[PDB]
């Protein structure tokens, strides 16, 4: 369609499927994670946001994402940290790993920051709107499987402090996207660019469950 | 496995609880529900219903006294649950009589989807047309709001509706134990804070819902020019919380129930509200060691804690049963318990419709001395109330401003009743308020030039006094501003029109483009703001289609909101030429775009 958002969800259907239909992610859904697995995967996406965030710091004010800079309201790093603590204890730092799959996410990453900030937003598409969708039932079968506290600890990530109704937050979200002014060619490397990070994401997937299972 | 029929009576029981669980939820709600039979009377039992043969529900009246409960989640399009198979499809295609059979259903579900709850009212529409008969209301748990909440509210009242059908009736049982501690040095107990002892001295950020800041009233103005209502614009000064907000925002409070009204109770029921005490949860592993925070007295209870405004719930109507002397009075408060009959009709009348509170109950039954420390168990405790922020802080930076009408009436009840926080607020003269600020996505847009529509029939202009503020100062700022327009209502010019003075200086200014009023009773027919939208469609339309304009709908939802939908379906449908279901689609679309926001209540 003609709208950012729009376009996007259009551009990416296909890969959402594949990712949500990969072994690590069907398993999870009917509550088949190990703790291992559990704290491999959120190892990862630390490293992943840490990078993301950076990057969003150094172009919180370039006007191809100035409008998606939501400190506030989304971002993981700190409560990263938190349940870095609560799985890998407090020598967590050099403690959690940082698979191939990873590495390779983060440093597209870096380049996107680095000489592409107008793709950011793809990204940032890709990753916060799917913690609001998925990731509330994802939280909350991580009580049916590790069994944790309704206290709420490792589970920072999937908690979101100040947004009150993710439905709403989705809402803004896609209109701010629509809001930057990008040409259609821009809009077309946006959307390709959202299909890679869904890549990025899959890959990393499939990685894991190789390392679990075994 | 071997037969349920034959298991129950071997096991000794009468009631059994099937879940149709994928995540889990629907077992966790079951389990606890045959857990409450065995201390309210009766002995339940849940099961997985795969592994029973499901031909043996008509021979369950042969166990005496029997009934049949259903928790199940509703899963895609409406569509059933793994373990629930076998049985959805023989419901689909059976139609063998049931009758004698007792039963009920829960329903697990998302507002946001189109066919809420679908697994949860097919089963207990199938039942009923075997045959069978209905006990207890289907309920409609909501991941919406609260899944949880929903079902918390209809299992705490199914229990007692089920005793009075049956007879059975333990008919209390407690789950707290009272601990005077009569000699208490005096700063350790509370006195009204929400969060930890002595937070609403000791005021350091962060401040929200567990720790409020409690802001200074700057001021409280009547807006009212008539008598009909109390309309109140209050100006609360939070400089040094460093709190920020954004226009469209909420503001949460935490009132007091008029102190007068806690010490009726108090007397009638005739003890010392001054009482120092604690009500400890007994049931020891449960780490939510008392309702309320304690140590405190019943005057600190009634007053900051508890909710004595909202009418009962059935439940502590039937606890409440026991402490009539009077058989009859006894008996009224037993029937109000059922969940159908006489019983259901009168307590929808009596209690909640007559909006009969505590105090009216315990004023129209005279039998009723219950213990206070057992009443403080039984009351639900005193919940927030939020307002439309009516400020932009980028022109007021340290004050939050509201909006609000006062609550009062005649009810049925005879009683005249207040409203807690408006009233409480209203006697908060230029004196402080405990209050948060909690984001809504309830926003203006990012590009200055984008228009605007916003829809605020009464109060509900509140936030949008944000808005206008902000776009104000917008052009104080030399930045390009796009067009604004205020689509509001009241009942007549000189009695009930918001802000007049200030709203129409944002008109000279040309911050405000229109300003467009619909009085609805200076005529004989009513005059509504979508009558307003209906006239200027097509300009509305160019706004929406060529400059890109933002909705905003705040206020009423019942009627208005949706009325306000229609008329938007209905530009839609003729000005980029559509069927009707077409613009539907359209609106939709929008609101998914996030052009079109709403904000409402009731
Ligand atoms: C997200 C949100 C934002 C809101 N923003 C605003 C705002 O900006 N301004 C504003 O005024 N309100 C707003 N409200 C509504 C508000 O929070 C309260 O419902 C209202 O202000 C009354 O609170 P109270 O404690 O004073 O009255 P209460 O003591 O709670 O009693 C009021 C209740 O009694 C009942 N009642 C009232 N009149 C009658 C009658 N004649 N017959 C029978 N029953 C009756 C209704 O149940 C009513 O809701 C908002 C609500 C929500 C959920
Ligand atoms: O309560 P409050 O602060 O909202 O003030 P209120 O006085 O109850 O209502 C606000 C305004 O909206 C009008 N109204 C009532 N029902 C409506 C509907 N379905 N659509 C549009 N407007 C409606 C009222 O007219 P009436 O109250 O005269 O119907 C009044 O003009
Ligand atoms: C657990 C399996 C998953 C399911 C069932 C699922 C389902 C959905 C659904 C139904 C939506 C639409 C939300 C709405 O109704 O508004 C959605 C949105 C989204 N999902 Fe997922 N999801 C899953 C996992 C993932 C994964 C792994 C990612 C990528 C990391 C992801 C990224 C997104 C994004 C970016 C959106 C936003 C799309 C939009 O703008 O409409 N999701 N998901
Ligand atoms: C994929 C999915 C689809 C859903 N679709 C609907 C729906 O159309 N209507 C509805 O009322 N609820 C729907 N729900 C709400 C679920 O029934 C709800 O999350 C429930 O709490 C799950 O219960 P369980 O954990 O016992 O399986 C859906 C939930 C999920 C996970």
């Amino acid at each position: 369609s003609q709208d950012l958002s729009e376009a996007l969800k259009e551009a990416t259907k296909e890969v959402h499927i594949r990712a949500e239909n990969s072994e690590f992610m069907r398993n999870f859904q009917k509550g088949q994670v190990s703790r291992e697995g559990f704290k491999l995967v959120m190892a990862s996406l630390y490293h992943i946001y840490t990078a993301l965030e950076e990057e969003i710091e150094r172009n919180k004010q370039n006007p191809v994402y100035a409008p998606l800079y939501f400190p506030e309201e989304l971002h993981r790093r700190a409560a990263l940290e938190q349940d870095m603590a609560f799985w890998y204890g407090p020598h967590w730092q050099e403690a959690i790993p940082y698979t191939p799959a990873t590495q390779h996410y983060v440093k597209r990453l870096h380049e996107v920051g680095g000489t592409h900030p107008e793709l950011l937003v793809a990204h940032a598409y890709t990753r916060y709107l799917g913690d609001l969708s998925g990731g509330q039932v994802l939280k909350k079968i991580a009580q049916k499987a590790m069994a944790l506290p309704s206290s709420g600890e490792g589970l920072a990530f999937f908690t979101f402090p100040s947004i009150d109704n993710p439905t709403k937050f989705k809402q803004l979200y896609r209109a701010r996207m629509n809001t930057l002014e990008m040409t259609p060619e821009v809009k077309h490397r946006v959307t390709e660019e959202a299909k890679t990070a869904f890549l990025l994401n899959i890959e990393l997937f499939e990685e894991l469950q190789a390392l679990l299972t075994e | 496995e071997s037969s349920f029929v034959e298991k129950m009576k071997k096991t000794g029981r009468n009631i059994i609880v099937f879940y149709g669980s994928q995540t889990g939820t629907a077992e966790e709600f079951a389990n606890r529900l045959s857990k409450d039979a065995h201390r309210y009377g009766m002995r339940g039992m849940s099961a997985d219903p795969e592994e029973y043969d499901l031909a043996d529900l008509s021979s369950l009246p042969e166990i005496d006294k029997s009934l049949v409960v259903f928790c199940m989640a509703t899963y895609g399009e409406g569509d059933p649950t793994d373990n629930a198979q076998d049985f959805y499809d023989w419901l689909q295609e059976t139609d063998v009589d049931l009758t004698g059979v007792k039963f009920a259903v829960f329903g697990l579900g998302n507002k946001t989807y189109e066919h809420f709850n679908a697994m949860g009212k097919y089963v207990d529409q199938r039942l009923e047309q075997l045959g069978a008969q209905r006990i207890f209301e289907l309920g409609l748990g909501d991941d919406d709001g609260n899944l949880e909440e929903d079902f918390i509210t209809w299992r705490e009242q199914f229990w007692p509706a089920v005793c009075e059908f049956f007879g059975v009736e333990a008919s209390s049982i407690r789950q707290y134990e009272l601990v005077v501690h009569e000699d208490m040095d005096v700063a350790k107990v509370y006195t009204g804070e929400m969060g930890r002892l002595k937070s609403y001295e000791n005021q350091k950020p962060p401040f929200d819902a567990k720790n409020p800041f409690l802001a200074a009233v700057t001021a409280n103005r009547k807006l009212n020019q008539g008598t009909e209502r109390h309309l109140m614009h209050l100006e609360l000064d939070i400089s040094d919380s460093k709190i920020r907000y954004e226009s469209g925002d909420h503001v949460a409070v935490y009132p007091a129930n008029d102190s007068a009204l806690v010490n009726q109770i108090g007397e009638i029921l005739g003890a010392d509200l001054d009482v120092i005490m604690s009500l400890n949860n007994l049931d020891e592993e449960s780490n939510k060691k008392h309702p309320f925070p304690c140590p405190t007295t019943y005057r600190t209870a009634l007053t900051y804690y508890l909710d004595i405004t909202n009418p009962p719930r059935t439940n502590v109507l039937y606890e409440l049963a026991q402490y009539a002397s009077e058989p009859s009075e006894q008996e009224h408060l037993h029937k109000m318990a059922s969940s159908s009959g006489e019983g259901k009709e009168l307590y929808l009348s009596w209690v909640v419709e007559a909006r009969r509170h505590i105090l009216a109950i315990l004023q129209d039954y005279p039998s009723l001395r219950p213990p206070i420390d057992h009443l403080c168990e039984l009351l639900p405790r005193l919940q927030a109330r939020y307002y439309s922020i009516a400020s932009s802080s980028k022109v007021h930076p340290n004050s939050v401003h509201i909006c609000a009408v006062a609550v009062e009436y005649e009810a049925k009840s005879g009683r005249v009743n207040k409203g807690v926080a408006t009233s409480w607020l209203r006697a908060k003269e230029p004196a402080l308020v405990p209050m948060f600020v909690r984001k809504s996505q309830f926003r203006l847009p990012f590009k200055s030039t984008t228009p605007v529509i916003m829809v605020g029939p009464g109060t509900g202009i509140a936030p949008f006094m944000g808005f206008i503020q902000e776009r104000a100062w917008l052009r104080e700022q030399g930045k390009e501003v796009g067009e604004t327009l205020l689509y509001y209502g009241c009942r007549r010019s000189d009695e009930d029109y918001l802000y007049r003075e200030e709203l129409a200086r944002f008109h000279k200014d040309g911050a405000l483009t229109q300003l467009n009023v619909a009085f609805s009773r200076e005529q004989a027919h009513k005059v509504y703001v979508q009558h307003l939208l209906k006239r200027d469609r097509e300009h509305l339309w160019k706004l929406i289609h060529e400059g890109g304009a933002h909705i905003y709908v705040c206020g009423d939802a019942r009627n208005m909101a949706k009325d306000v939908q229609n008329t938007f379906y209905d530009i839609v449908a003729e000005f980029g030429p559509m069927e009707h279901t077409q613009a539907v689609d359209y609106v939709k679309k929008l609101m998914t775009k996030g052009r079109y926001s709403l904000d409402v209540w009731s």
